């Protein structure tokens, strides 16, 4: 009976509040209770409502906006409009009472009046109300009204005015006393451990314990450190409910099993939402004082205590190891099935699997995940259902959107819920939430068991014929509306679990969803926040174990214990995840971020990047030092054969002694270059994947913070490094400038960072909008421009990724939540083909299909979501630019064949440069094929005569110079 | 000579370089089969495991399940069909006087990954069975290599099927079961008290020896051809299932288009993988590192083989007895995704 939320245990207080409730309800006379959440306002009412037949309970929560149609919507269902107009209930002996439940959460409008506080006065004071469409007084005669509220001093709660306070009688419930708690409570741990007999005198010491536990947790937790640090003895009826259903879908337990169990429900009930670490080790501190001070067992820290179903028929703790092995393979066969990810398994995910597993099991059981972007809230969510065979719905919400759409797709989950019994979890986001009545509409879901407002009239007609038809199917013997709609709420309350995602805390809309009060009182807070080091470190040593790693000398370091979260280091391996964890650190403590949670999306990409570009590094370096050394064998081999045994050979072999001198070079530093290697690909994954959104002088500033913290845990880098040199290809680099790219670095390199992000969509913030013919003529015909402000630019998409073109999208402070999917790289295999689901029906991947986010306007609005996944690239103008294009137009107009002259020479140099380079290339390819010799003579005469040319077209550079120097004071005054 | 219960420690233990996902045994001669992760298809006998017979990469990825068949004529060879998540189902001749693998011919025409296959010989005349993704079961013909049936029994994917003459049963996953009558191609019954996906689905064939799941019932439902089906799902149980009659080209009865729970049965701490008859005893294993052996009579388990592979432990299976031409011979091989497999002698 612990679970059924209609029990109650009389006390003096009780049944003297539920008693004086009953004789002002049978007085005709209004009531209001006011009282801090968790008194008992509802639960003595509900009391005082369930031992009279003579009245009935309507269940209305108002928020922030709650109007009069709402609190008319859950009341036509419940009553007949009748001319003798007269609003009459639809039961003839039973009244009607109207719980209007937080009163006060109702704003003011600019004139400080409120409209439903007004409407409430006019039903008591008038007894009805003028019915708006038509213009008619209907009376209302037997609707009593109800009123809970909270004190004003309360935060989000606003000054009452006396003209509606005047008409009913208020009363006052305090929080119970400490000694009255632990008699309720003991009740309670009597019931529950009426299951286990031969622990049945351990009851007092467990209730007394809780309520002491509930005591230092509401005076250490206060508002004043976070807005959501509520607590009321609703969390200590959830912790009984908890203890209740592990014991009772559990084995035999013993003393120390109990203090475990008990502990980690508690740890599940009130240390959820602590942010903090440091207050995290006070309720474990503070657990550990009230277990040694009322119940005189290990360790009982959060991850210590891993309980699950999943591994045996009932609930009991389990290994660690067990566990995390048997998540990857369930891991493994969920990205098989449903959705690819590249996501590796760390200790925090598996306790947060837990923990949503644990309020997914439940009845009713909800849950606000709260924490930085990418951390893994909805994918985490997704494969929790998929283990218990939930099915998830999330909303098709995007822009140009309003109201009626989210009003389908729920009235469709309700539907599916209730007539079709398919369990749901229903996973909403913090940008599913447009405006307000979104949030109405949640809160009203999550309070009552419906929403009364979307199913009313020929609606509520469509209900009741699915429903008798449905109930008919099963063969339940129902007839009346009250009890078909009982069977109703119930299965829409049985099997289905709404879940919130937030990624943004601090911000007005969130803040909106955490201090709403239905979605605070039901749901389950999940305060996850920023990845702690720890994870960061499994993450990381899990995620870079896979590679060839150690090929190079190293000594460990003498570092501080306290800055290194890792293990003790032993190889570059820790090395390497300490460097990347304290980059990411600093990165975001210089940002500014605040208490902002911080998301680790730049940390992971930095890992996958490192990976993949360390894997491409080392493989070329392997294949350019296998092909010199059989190169200068080879060349040695027929030294040694001509010396020891014609023209032409003697020829060959002296023209490549530059050659051997060029390799031989080359072979020497190897050993420098392989020391190296590991140093310079950290820094360029790391400034491919950080810096993108940074301006010129912060991108130095952190490649010096990188470099010295690099140096710090003795791993080598290039002291020579430029990140050109290692990254932009010379062929990538013309291809560009013929493009249109600007002859500053700073662009080349932003434009190297949009090539070089094969996995996630870059976006291209520039003000200029050249990106944009930039990339239209990289791709030639086979671009396409779309825009998310167009209308039909969905089906333009989708023409598009069938054919496979290339996409860019203009107006990207405008994101469309549609595109959501390809933005994350959700892609199912179909084989060899590739199949995404874009909007409402899936569409095919060509293979070559390219997607760019290109947004003009600086200091826009870029969500979160869409914030987090992209390689977002600032082009904004400096220094350099602005000089090279005032020295570019004062050429162009003062002499105009000197500048064509200038750029025409230039190009031919670097062209002949690029002929050098792919003829040496040629060299090497030929003799490590080993008629040639004659083949090899004529491609030296060629790299002779281009050298040559390259000699007598450098002879004009000192006017150039003479011209900069002439016009620089023209460029320092325009810039 | 059937009432053979396997000990409690293997004999022999096998190495392979990736998981194995089906093994089958080989009716005649002491050989069994060896999947792998890798795509690969060993050959491995009962007495040396140190070196494999054959060995071949046909296939780009995993295997999903396998099965051999020795023919007969009264007018003989043992042939191999595999199927792959390579979008193709490759057919392979195994010959005795060299014992090496020979390839016949490669399947093509499924939508997306092929998960079961199923072969079975009538009148002279051996056909393919096949389910994909793409929920629909094809049924190919081995001589003329064309389709000769292709229906939709499941709104979802099948998984599992099996075929017992004119009859078919497929394994979706969407919690439902759903006979179809192979030559006419159209649905039968519908079967519900699941809650989790299929995972293989058979017949309960019927044996002459007193079992009360593998004998009929009456005259009538005896000249049906079969009474059970046994059917096992990701809800850690396996469940018999009792078909109902229908209008005997059938007909589905509109008050006879419901199974009937004969008996469900739990005991797993996972998903149950895989299900074989042998007598009065069913075996089956999950991803909970254990081998079964569950009574048909009493519907307990009589023995638990705990902690025989470090993961998962995948695929098993017996000798078939309901066959006149298959001597029931006493092997079991299992074989589990920690890469290793073994097998039970006497
Ligand atoms: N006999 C009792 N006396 C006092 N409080 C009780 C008694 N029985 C239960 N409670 C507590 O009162 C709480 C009810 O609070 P509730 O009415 O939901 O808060 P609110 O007034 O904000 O709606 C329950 O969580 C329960 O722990
Ligand atoms: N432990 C991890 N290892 C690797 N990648 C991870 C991990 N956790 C999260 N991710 C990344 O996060 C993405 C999913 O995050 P998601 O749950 O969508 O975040 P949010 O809920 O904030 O949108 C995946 O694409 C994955 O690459």
């Amino acid at each position: 009976e612990v679970m059924r939320p209609d029990i109650v245990i009389p006390t003096i207080d009780t049944i003297k509040h539920e008693k004086i409730f009953y004789d002002l309800l049978n007085s005709k006379r209004g009531i209001i209770l006011c009282g801090p959440p968790g008194s008992g306002k509802t639960m003595i009412m509900n009391n005082a409502l369930r031992n009279s037949s003579l009245y009935d309970v309507v269940g209305i929560n108002f928020s922030k906006d709650t109007t009069t149609e709402h609190i008319l919507s859950a009341l036509h269902r419940h009553t007949n409009y009748v001319t003798t107009l007269t609003l009459l209930p639809k039961s003839d002996i039973k009244n009607l009472v109207l719980f209007c439940d937080e009163i006060n959460l109702p704003k003011l409008d600019k004139y400080g009046s409120q409209n439903v506080v007004l409407f409430l006065r006019q039903l008591m004071e008038k007894q009805g109300f003028w019915k708006t469409p038509e213009n008619k007084w209907v009376t209302i005669e037997r609707i009593h009204i109800v009123g809970a509220c909270n004190p004003p001093t309360d935060p989000g709660r606003i000054p009452m005015s006396e003209r509606f306070t005047r008409h009913a009688a208020i009363l006052y419930l305090g929080y119970p006393s400490g000694k009255s708690l632990s008699q309720i409570y003991e009740i309670y741990y009597k019931a529950i451990f009426k299951l286990v007999p031969e622990f049945r005198s351990y009851t007092e010491p467990f209730a007394r314990a809780s309520v002491h536990l509930y005591n230092e947790c509401k005076a250490r937790y206060s508002t004043g450190l976070q807005s959501h640090y509520l607590f009321s003895p609703r969390e200590l009826t959830r912790l009984v409910r908890g203890v209740y259903t592990a014991i009772n879908t559990g084995p035999r337990q013993t003393l120390r099993s109990l203090i475990r169990l008990w502990a980690y429900e508690a740890w599940r009930i009130f240390a959820d939402r602590l942010v903090g670490v440091k207050e995290k080790n006070s309720f474990e501190q503070l657990l550990y004082e009230t277990v040694d001070k009322y119940l005189p067992l290990g360790n009982i820290s959060s991850t210590s205590l891993l309980f699950s179903g999943l591994l045996s028929l009932d609930f009991k703790e389990v290994n660690k190891t067990d566990l995390v092995n048997f998540i990857e393979e369930r891991f493994k066969t969920f990205c098989d099935e449903e959705l690819e990810v590249p996501m590796v398994i760390h200790e925090s995910m598996v306790d947060h699997i837990l923990r949503i597993d644990r309020a997914l099991k439940q009845v009713q059981g909800h849950m606000m995940l709260i924490g930085a972007s990418r951390t893994g809230k909805t994918i985490l969510t997704r494969f929790v259902a998929w283990l218990n065979g939930l099915k998830i719905v999330q909303p098709k919400i995007h822009r140009h959107s309003n109201l009626s759409d989210f009003d389908m797709i729920l009235k469709k989950a309700i539907s599916d819920c209730s007539l079709k019994e398919s369990r749901t979890c229903l996973i909403i986001d913090e940008s599913n939430i447009l405006e307000t009545a979104f949030l109405e509409r949640m809160n009203t879901l999550l309070a009552n068991a419906d929403i009364p407002d979307l199913f009313q009239g020929e609606e509520y007609d469509k209900l009741l014929n699915n429903l008798r038809n449905k109930t008919r199917s099963l063969g339940l013997l129902l007839d009346t509306e009250q009890e078909l709609y009982d069977w109703f709420v119930g299965e829409i309350a049985k099997n289905l679990h709404v879940v919130f995602t937030i990624c943004d805390p601090t911000n007005n809309k969130s803040s909106a969803m955490i201090s709403s009060p239905a979605l605070f009182n039901r749901c389950i807070i999940n305060w996850m926040g920023d990845w702690d080091t720890k994870t960061m470190s499994q993450v990381a040593n899990n995620m870079v174990d896979v590679v060839p790693m150690e090929f190079t000398d190293f000594i460990v370091p003498e570092v501080n214990k306290e800055l290194v979260f890792t293990e003790p280091i032993q190889t570059i391996r820790d090395a390497v995840v300490n460097i990347l964890i304290h980059f990411d650190r600093n990165f975001y403590q210089k940002m500014k971020v605040g208490v902002n949670p911080r998301s680790p999306g730049y940390f992971i990409d930095g890992l996958r990047a490192l990976v993949k570009l360390v894997t491409a590094k080392y493989q070329d370096l392997q294949e350019n030092q296998r092909f010199v050394n059989v190169g200068l064998e080879k060349l040695n081999e027929s030294v040694l054969k001509v010396n020891e045994l014609l023209d032409r050979s003697i020829s060959l072999v002296k023209s490549l002694t530059f050659e051997k001198e060029r390799w031989l070079n080359t072979t020497k530093q190897f050993s420098k270059t392989s020391q190296e290697l590991i140093g310079n690909c950290i820094i360029s994954s790391i400034y491919e994947t950080y810096f993108g959104h940074l301006n010129e002088r912060e991108r130095g500033d952190m490649l010096v913070i990188l470099k010295r913290l690099l140096g710090k845990f003795a791993v080598k880098y290039d002291v020579n490094y430029r990140f050109i040199d290692y990254l932009v290809t010379l062929d990538e680099k013309m291809k560009w400038l013929e493009c249109g790219l600007d002859k500053n670095d700073y662009f080349l390199e932003n434009m190297s960072i949009v090539m070089n992000s094969q996995d996630a969509v870059p976006f291209l913030l520039d003000p200029s909008s050249h990106m944009i013919t930039v990339i239209s003529n990289y791709y030639g015909n086979k671009t396409v421009l779309l825009s998310f402000l167009e209308e039909g630019f969905v089906k333009r998409l989708e023409n598009a990724v069938r054919f496979g073109s290339v996409v860019i999208i203009q107006d990207g402070e405008f994101f469309d939540p549609i595109i959501s999917r390809l933005i994350s790289r959700e892609f199912n295999h179909a084989g060899n083909r590739v199949t995404v689901e874009i909007g409402d029906h899936e569409v095919d991947v060509s293979g070559d299909f390219k997607l760019f986010i290109h947004s003009c306007d600086p200091s826009g609005d870029i969500p979160i979501f869409l914030r987090s996944r992209v390689r977002l690239v600032h082009f904004v103008t400096n220094k350099e630019s602005i000089e090279t294009r005032i020295f570019d137009i004062t050429l162009t107009e003062e002499n105009a064949e000197m500048q064509r002259k200038r750029e025409d020479l230039i190009k031919l140099n670097t062209e002949y440069r690029l002929k050098l380079k792919n003829l040496e290339k040629r060299l090497l390819e030929e003799l490590n094929n080993s008629e040639l010799m004659v083949t090899l003579n004529n491609l030296k005469k060629e790299a002779m005569n281009i050298e040559k040319k390259l000699s007598e077209s450098e002879e004009f550079f000192p006017q150039f110079d003479n011209l900069v120097e002439e016009y620089s004071i023209i460029g320092k005054h325009s810039v | 000579v059937l009432k053979w219960i396997p000990r409690n420690l293997p004999s022999c233990l096998i190495n392979v370089e990736s998981s194995v996902t089906s093994v089958k045994l080989h009716p005649n001669l002491p050989i069994v089969f060896v999947a792998t992760d890798h795509g690969k298809l060993y050959a491995f006998d009962l007495f040396n495991y140190t070196i494999p017979l054959a060995s071949l990469q046909s296939h780009t990825k995993a295997i999903t399940s396998m099965d051999v068949l020795f023919t007969n004529y009264t007018n003989n060879y043992l042939v191999i069909v595999t199927a792959s998540k390579d979008l193709q189902i490759h057919v392979f001749k195994w010959v005795s006087e060299e014992c090496k693998f020979q390839q016949i011919r490669s399947l093509l025409g499924h939508e997306h990954i092929v998960s079961a296959v199923k072969i079975w010989q009538k009148n002279n005349d051996v056909h393919i069975a096949s389910c994909s993704r793409d929920q629909t079961v094809k049924i190919w013909d081995f001589h003329n290599g064309w389709s000769l049936k292709t229906f939709q029994p499941h709104s979802q994917w099948v998984r599992s099927i099996d075929v017992l003459g004119d009859y078919i049963i497929s394994g979706s996953h969407d919690t439902t079961l759903r006979l179809t009558h192979w030559p006419s191609g159209n649905g039968l019954s519908v079967g519900t008290g699941h809650e989790f996906p299929i995972e293989k689905v058979k017949f309960i064939h019927f044996i002459e020896d007193e079992i009360r799941f593998r004998t009929p019932s009456t005259d009538r439902y005896k000249n049906w051809g079969m009474q059970y089906c046994v059917s096992a799902s990701r809800d850690r149980t396996i469940k018999i299932w009792e078909i109902p009659l229908p209008t005997l080209a059938p007909i589905p009865n509109p008050t006879d288009s419901n199974f009937r729970c004969v008996l469900t049965l739990k005991g797993h701490l996972s998903w149950v993988r895989d299900i074989s008859i042998r007598g009065q005893y069913l075996f089956s294993c999950a991803d909970d590192k254990s081998v079964r052996c569950w009574d048909l009579n009493t519907g307990q388990c009589l023995h638990v083989w705990e902690k025989l592979h470090t993961g998962f432990v995948n695929c098993l299976d017996l000798d078939v007895d309901f066959d006149s031409n298959v001597t029931p011979r006493q092997m079991m091989v299992t074989g589990g995704l920690d890469c290793k497999s073994n097998v039970f002698m006497r």
